[PDB]
RNA sequence: AUAGAUGAGUUUGGUGAUGGCUCUGAUUGAACACU
RNA sequence: GACUAAUUACGUGCCAGCAGUCGCGGCAAUACGUAAGAGACUAGUGUUAAUCAUCAUAAAUAGGUUUAAAGGGUACUCAGA
């Protein structure tokens, strides 16, 4: 896409505020500050039409060597998207329903660009990050969390389905956490986002201004591979680490983590809830009864259609490509505008501000949906009316090229054991040495060895429990 | 540097005269400068005159001198091009050191470079003596058959020579329309017309017609050219 | 000026250029210092900026 | 012909690549040059008279 | 008045010579024009008008200044963010050309010649890195921005 | 002086790559790193033979070559 | 061969000895120093703002840098046992090899 | 100086420098004829020692100047019409002119072989 | 090969690390030759302060100064001291300097301008020796205030090391500094 | 009209400055001397 | 002699003389006068006078004034900037 084509595709449609996003350029650093603190920097049409030209333009030059996206306020980075407006437009006939589909087109176009960006992309998660704000960071190789970070996807509560590229991400995460975070719409605060795996680094909010100054000093050579450029930044972001809290323990770990892998491995919501009921039932061996009971209360308070549809793509999104995912999500989200749950949930929650009581999904509960009925299939059939989404480029892949910057997950610990003879204590030192003192590596690796590691041959060797 | 062999000069002569090929094509074919191709024809024409008038040529001197200079026989056995046919004069404006501050992501092209050097300057794409080559090379980038690429080249060059001849024809025909030839008993008076009001705004103009008033004879100045400057 | 011209912030720049080409024009430049590649991707921090 | 060309260049749109690669200067600073009279001037004077008294 | 631009040019030299991060300037319609030019050319970091104390550095661009009424116009001031790279200031010299004692004006034919390293009038050719700012009816443009717009006028300062 | 410019480069490229980077052109690794590398880097895009210096010094007595008597001696 | 020069100096009291740091910048050598509140930060390449008058902080900073070198030396030796040298012959010693072949070439012919 | 002080005429011409031969420089003449008034010997100053062959001459204008006689031996006496050219005997205060040797009455050195043009000596004509 | 039969380049052969045959291929010239004198208790003691430039012809130049009672020995000191002080000098298209430079050394100011190709070294005699030795071929210098032989060489040598770096100015301003001459000719015409 | 901007000798026991003098370039409606 | 391309011998001995500037000559003078050689221009070659430039050496473009030429004894103030 040339400058003229891009500039002509993102024309400043009437109503676009002039200073929605604030751009700045230092030496080697290009920044993008979402300037809408009143509404928690909520993404919308006007905001997306100002970022796409810049990102495309900054990708043609070799001067811009580091891209940084951040929020303007001190509470939120990008809390959701313009869900409220979509609902109104959806209630004005087909002409108004296609406007919403066009908005999702822009968002997916941007997310794909950020994911297939040819330059280092950093995102300061200094504040709550939900909905649209989850699409500007997850696909980046550097996602800096802070004390104020609050991660969640409260989209299944409004009838919608997590879709800012989540289908590519969540599936390909360690364990069944990705579905859990989507279906349950859990709330992760502070360092828990770092341990979970969403974020790559964890710095204090006060040390972000001094990080930008350093990122500007970095001047890479034109012959350095994309890997080298990322390595330099990764080592630079670790220079400002103040250390994870001393008291806060891994939230989703140990028992709770094991319970997630035992209740989020099936392909039917009915089976999943059936498993949770067992854990909730007193005397369960797991010891997660409290968590189990609490989880059910939240699962029985969301649109049943979204649950079925959401879980459906978690199993199908593990094989799609990033480019194919966005194209499908567009058609997928286009049918949600015509659905009744979405138009109802949004209006009854955000619009009404919770007045008139709880929302009223078209199916009252999962029990109403008979077993032999599959409602998921209908959405996963692109219609000819909605044209296929046209991305800004052709770059694609099956798995994230450089998503190794974060804390070691099960995939890393597993690989290490299958290529070495480390012990219980000697294996931890291996990862602490390779990462040279990354905060939380000793704790994270220890947790992995407390869930999928057995003392098969004593202290001499360590093997996985699966076998 | 090598010199066109005797047999080579004839090949260039026959191509232009017998086959009536455009000079630009013959130059691009054998990698010979258009200024040299035109000279070989002029020199060869004089030879035809000498042979037609039964004049003795300097064959003993020609053969002896040709063995002391490197030669480039054209045709089948062509190893290297005779010379560069794309040399562009280094204009004085283009020799300056200019670092123009532009946007970090700007696509600065030769067109923009010409405008930075000056306002009336052209890019090197228009200063070539055979500009049709660029158009011919653009066809090879579009996977156009070589045979058709040469066809377009010939037509382009051939069409260009027609325009040049037309302009030259109109010019000479328009220059003879201003001259009135009045034959007399002894001579033929040639009265040329011209606008007597084109003397600039202060009377000083280079292309004016008349002996200037207010100038003393400069015969006493140093380095005063008093020799013919051109032979027509 | 009782001080002296310190250039500790430009050791890489100066050294990198000196190791670009050889002093004997028409030869491959000899191997650079061992430290030139170590601090290649670690530029110094900005100083003296109130 | 020369007058239109010159008038067309002085009223031409800024280059696109120079619009997408410039730090954003807030409008409040770069365009609010007008200095209006204080709307609360009358209340302040009436309140300042008592204080001085 | 042109005396303001001269004071502004001299001040930015001293501020950069002292290696300061921020710099204050009297809030005037003229100073702002030249400041935007320096920013549009890449010499200064940011421009924000505020009170006698500098705004919150962390939120410089997010800083929302209050309206400039006749009740506080006397305390308003322009805060410029100086730029330094490679242990060297980016705004080293700001020699002025049009002083209060004489307003030097240049034509389009002279600016074209000065923008290629050739003297013309009371000016000198521009060398590598140097830059000239001319105040015209189209604002305080750069010599190369005024050449593409085919204008001329008052020459403010030569930026090296 | 003159400069040779082949039409091949003219067609493909329009001189935009000569400004990539910071204006002077995309930098390339030094000569001491290349020898260690097994595979050589891609060649830079430019006209053929566009780095040799032109001998201006050896043109002082060019005006004498226009003399009619010197031109005969050179023939 | 002429004597060696340090490829990196780690000073713990730049304020005291400025003659060493000046020779490093004069000979194009990087340096590391503990810059206090009254020490000129332009003397060393990499500053470490801290208290230099404390024998307890100096031991900590030096210890951390010591472990850095130790960890670095470990990787180098681990890469040398795999036939992967992380450094090429210096220019000085490199010249000797060239001269060695020249002297050896004579023996081949003669 | 300020632009105002220059409108008032603060840029005046530099103070003139005295010429080497004022009598000639004044009227822009390369030489002048004069009747010799006295033929004497002037003495050099601090560094130099010897006896210079000067001559008090009364130029056509009327000024009475002291010239210098270059060469070995002269042929002029009282009331001798001699041609005076510019110059100066550096080590002789008051002598700021020379005398052409091939002049009206002053005869060139007859025993001069080198630099005859400077002393007005015809070629020996040994063979011719 | 018996070239150094005086023991003068043996020490220099270690610092710079190159054969004597390559040391003798450098362009050396004595620019300044003063006759200084110091009044002491034993009478006047005259010395010969000399300045020698050791050039490469392809971008490297070095300035050395030394004094001694003997003029011959003073020249060897500056030569050895100048061959080891060689530094790379940036030069646009290997023929001229970048832009313009103005260096001041205690009352001696030198202004060097970058001239187009085919301009020649229209400079003074001392600058010519340095430009001819460093590898420059087109330059236009000027002594604005004073013409001290020594400071003239120090100021102009310090000016060739203070040329504006077009790449540092670009990263500083965030703007490209494109050489129009290179884009126009599709390369660098040396 | 885009190639056009240049120095040298001489103050001091010595160095760096200030500041003149002189030479280096071009020329004449020129004179003179030797030709 | 150096500036300034180009050397020895003899004669003279602060004498005779050369000299644009610095200077040379007091008994083995590369500087004076002869001889030879060398460097260079050439039907012209030198010298004298004058002009521009050198000279930012009256500086509008474009200077400077603590110790080097040069801040008024002072500041209220008309004109004027
Ligand atoms: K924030
Ligand atoms: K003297
Ligand atoms: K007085
Ligand atoms: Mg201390
Ligand atoms: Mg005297
Ligand atoms: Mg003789
Ligand atoms: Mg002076
Ligand atoms: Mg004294
Ligand atoms: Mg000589
Ligand atoms: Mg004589
Ligand atoms: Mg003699
Ligand atoms: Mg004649
Ligand atoms: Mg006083
Ligand atoms: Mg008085």
């Amino acid at each position: 896409i040339s400058t003229q084509a891009a500039a002509e595709l993102f024309k400043p449609v009437e109503g676009d505020e002039p200073e929605d996003v604030l751009f700045n350029s230092l030496y080697n650093l290009r920044s993008v500050e979402l300037n809408r603190p009143a509404k928690y920097n909520a993404l919308n049409g006007s905001m997306i039409r100002k970022i796409a030209p810049r990102l495309l333009e900054w990708e043609r030059s070799d001067m811009a060597n580091v891209i940084v996206i951040k929020g303007s306020g001190e509470k939120a980075f990008c809390a959701g998207g313009d869900v409220a407006a979509l609902a109104k437009q959806n209630a004005e006939g087909p002409e108004g329903v296609k406007k919403s589909v066009d908005y999702f087109g822009l968002e997916y176009k941007l997310n794909h660009l950020i994911s297939t960006y040819t330059r280092p992309y950093v995102a300061f998660l200094d504040g709550i990050t939900m909905g649209g704000g989850v699409g500007l960071s997850i696909h980046a190789p550097f996602r800096i969390a802070t004390e104020r970070t609050v991660f969640a996807m409260p989209e299944t509560k409004i009838g919608f389905f997590p879709d800012v590229g989540a289908s590519f991400f969540l599936p390909r995460m360690p364990g069944q956490v990705g579905p859990y975070l989507g279906l349950t719409s859990a709330l992760l605060k502070g360092v828990q986002v770092y341990y979970a795996g969403i974020a790559t680094h964890y710095l204090h909010s006060s040390s972000l201004p001094a990080l930008e100054s350093r990122l500007a000093e970095l001047t890479p050579r034109d012959y350095w591979t994309i890997e080298q450029r990322l390595s330099v930044i990764n080592d630079t972001i670790e220079e400002f680490s103040t250390g994870v809290p001393y008291d806060e323990n891994i939230e989703i770990g140990g028992k709770i983590r094991l319970a997630i892998d035992r209740c989020f491995k099936y392909d039917k919501i009915d089976e999943i809830i059936a498993a949770l009921k067992e854990e909730a039932a007193e005397g369960a061996k797991g010891g997660v009864q409290s968590w189990a009971k609490n989880t059910l209360e939240e699962l029985t308070q969301r649109s049943p259609t979204s649950l079925h549809v959401t879980l459906r793509q978690m199993r199908l999104g593990k094989s799609w490509g990033i480019a194919h995912t966005f194209k499908r999500e567009h058609q997928m989200a286009a049918k949600f505008m015509k659905s009744h749950d979405f138009n109802e949930g949004v209006t009854a929650l955000l619009i009404d501000k919770g007045a008139n009581g709880p929302a009223k999904w078209k199916p009252a509960s999962l029990d109403e949906i008979p077993p032999g009925a599959n409602i998921s299939e209908d959405y996963f059939r692109n219609d000819p009316e909605v044209p296929v989404l046209e991305l800004l480029n052709d770059r694609s892949y099956m798995q994230y090229p450089y998503n190794k910057f974060g804390l070691p997950n099960d995939y890393d610990v597993k690989e290490a054991i299958e290529k070495g003879n480390f012990t219980r204590e000697k294996l931890i030192d291996h990862f602490v040495e390779t990462r040279r003192g990354k905060q939380g590596v000793r704790e994270a690796v220890s947790d992995v060895l407390d869930r999928m590691a057995v003392r098969s041959k004593g202290t001499e060797h360590v093997q996985w429990k699966k076998e | 540097q090598p010199v066109l062999s005797e047999g080579s000069r004839e090949i260039i002569y026959q191509d232009v005269m017998e086959k009536g090929l455009p000079i630009k094509a013959v130059s691009a074919k054998y990698n010979v400068d258009v200024r040299r191709v035109a000279a070989v024809i002029r020199l060869k024409e004089i030879e035809k005159r000498w042979i037609k008038e039964y004049k003795p040529l300097a064959r003993p001197y020609a053969r002896a001198v040709m063995k002391m200079l490197p030669q480039t026989v054209l045709g089948g056995p062509d190893q290297k091009p005779h010379e560069s046919i794309n040399d562009v004069h280094v204009h004085s404006y283009t020799t300056q050191q200019l670092f123009v501050p532009v946007s970090e992501s700007r696509e600065f092209t030769r067109e923009d470079a010409a405008k930075a050097f000056g306002d009336h300057i052209l890019p090197v794409d228009k200063k070539l003596r055979v500009p049709e080559l660029i158009e011919f090379q653009k066809d090879l980038l579009k996977e156009v058959p070589l045979q058709e690429a040469n066809r377009k080249f010939l037509n382009a060059t051939a069409a260009s020579e027609a325009k040049i001849a037309e302009r030259e024809a109109k010019r000479r025909q328009a220059v003879e329309d201003a001259i009135t030839r009045v034959k007399t008993d002894r001579f033929e008076f040639r009265f040329q017309e011209f606008n007597a009001e084109n003397v600039g705004h202060d009377g000083r103009d280079r292309n004016a017609v008349g002996w200037r008033y207010g100038v003393p004879f400069p015969d006493r100045k140093r380095s005063q050219i008093k020799i013919p400057t051109k032979v027509e | 000026g009782k001080g002296r011209i310190f250039q500790a912030a430009k050791v890489y720049q100066r050294a990198s250029e000196a190791a670009a080409t050889n002093i004997v024009s028409g030869l491959p430049p000899r191997n650079p210092p061992l430290w030139l590649k170590a601090i290649e991707s670690i530029p110094p921090a900005e100083i003296n900026t109130r | 012909a020369r007058y239109l060309a010159n008038k067309r260049a002085a009223q031409a749109p800024e280059r696109l690549d120079e619009v997408f690669t410039r730090a954003t200067i807030r409008e409040s600073t770069a365009k609010n040059t007008f200095v209006p009279l204080d709307p609360e001037a009358f209340v302040k004077a009436e309140e300042a008279r008592i204080k001085h008294a | 008045g042109i005396q303001q631009i001269t004071n502004m040019c001299s001040h930015l030299q001293n501020a950069s010579r002292a290696r300061l991060g921020l710099t204050s300037l009297p809030n005037t319609k003229y100073n702002l024009a030249l400041a935007l030019a320096l920013h549009r050319a890449g010499f200064i970091s940011s421009i924000t008008r505020g009170g006698p104390h500098p705004p919150t550095p962390e939120a410089l661009m997010t800083y929302e200044p209050e309206p400039v009424t006749s009740a506080n116009v006397a305390t308003r001031r322009l805060w410029v963010g100086l730029k330094y790279w490679n242990e060297e200031p980016v705004l080293k010299e700001l020699k002025p050309i049009s002083k209060p004692s004489r307003l030097v004006t240049a034509s389009l034919e002279q600016l074209n010649r000065v923008a290629r390293g050739f003297p013309a009038g009371y000016m000198k050719g521009l060398q590598l890195g140097e830059c000239l700012f001319v105040n015209t009816d189209r604002g305080v443009l750069e010599v190369r921005e005024a050449v593409e717009r085919k204008v001329g006028g008052l020459v403010l300062c030569k930026v090296k | 002086a003159v400069v040779n410019m082949d039409p091949a480069y003219m067609a493909k490229y329009n001189g935009s790559e000569q400004a990539a980077g910071r204006g002077s052109g995309l930098s390339e690794p030094p000569a001491y790193e290349k020898t260690a590398d097994e595979k050589p880097a891609k060649q830079v895009i430019a006209n053929p033979g566009r780095k040799v210096p032109t001998p201006y010094e050896q043109m002082t007595f060019a005006p004498l070559e226009r003399r009619l008597d010197i031109a005969i001696f050179r023939a | 061969r002429r004597p060696l020069a340090p490829d990196l100096v780690v000073c713990l009291n730049p304020k005291e000895n400025m003659t060493l740091l000046y020779e490093c910048s004069l000979a194009k050598i990087p340096t590391i120093g503990i810059i206090d509140t009254n020490t000129n930060p332009s003397w060393v390449t990499y500053q470490i703002p801290a208290n230099d008058d404390s024998l307890r902080a100096t031991a900590l900073i030096s210890g951390v840098l010591g472990r850095a070198g130790e960890r670095g030396q470990k990787r180098r030796l681990e890469a040398a046992q795999r036939g992967v040298v992380t450094w090429k012959t210096p220019a000085d010693v490199q010249g000797y090899f060239e001269l060695a072949s020249a002297r050896a070439a004579d023996a081949r012919r003669r | 100086a300020t632009l105002n002080q220059v409108m008032r005429g603060c840029r005046k011409p530099q103070r003139a420098r005295h010429a080497v031969s004022p009598a000639l420089s004044s009227i822009k003449s390369p030489a002048l004829k004069g009747v010799c008034v006295k033929v004497g010997i002037t003495r050099p100053k601090k560094p130099n020692s010897g006896e210079r062959k000067t001559a008090r001459v009364r130029l056509s204008t009327g000024k009475v100047i002291t010239a210098y006689i270059p060469g070995e031996g002269h042929n002029i006496s009282q009331h001798s019409v001699v041609l005076v050219r510019g110059g100066r005997a550096q080590d002789c205060p008051g002598v700021r002119y020379h005398l052409v040797r091939g002049a009206l009455d002053l005869a060139g050195v007859a025993t001069r072989m080198s630099s005859r043009s400077k002393y007005g000596t015809k070629k020996p004509k040994k063979a011719s | 090969d018996g070239l150094d039969d005086k023991g003068q380049y043996q020490e220099l052969k270690k610092r710079t690390g190159m054969s004597v045959r390559q040391i003798l291929q450098l362009k050396t010239k004595k620019l300044v030759h003063r006759r200084v004198v110091n009044q002491t208790r034993l009478g006047k003691i005259a010395s010969d302060s000399v300045m020698v430039i050791a050039g490469n012809g392809d971008g490297w130049l070095g300035l050395g100064m030394a004094k001694s009672v003997e003029a011959s020995i003073a020249v060897e000191k500056a030569t050895l001291l100048a061959i080891q002080n060689m530094q790379p000098i940036p030069r646009y298209e290997n023929r001229t300097i970048y832009g313009e430079v103005t260096t001041k050394v205690s009352g001696t100011i030198v202004r060097l301008n970058s001239r187009p190709p085919g301009f020649g070294l229209r400079v003074s005699h001392r600058i010519f020796e340095m430009c001819r030795a460093a590898g420059i071929r087109d330059l236009s210098a000027k002594f604005l205030r004073s013409r001290n032989p020594m400071n003239t060489v120090k100021a102009t040598y310090q000016a060739l090391l203070s040329q504006p770096n077009p790449e540092d100015l670009a990263i500083g301003r965030g703007k490209k500094l494109v050489d129009v001459r290179k884009v126009y000719y599709g390369g660098s015409v040396y």
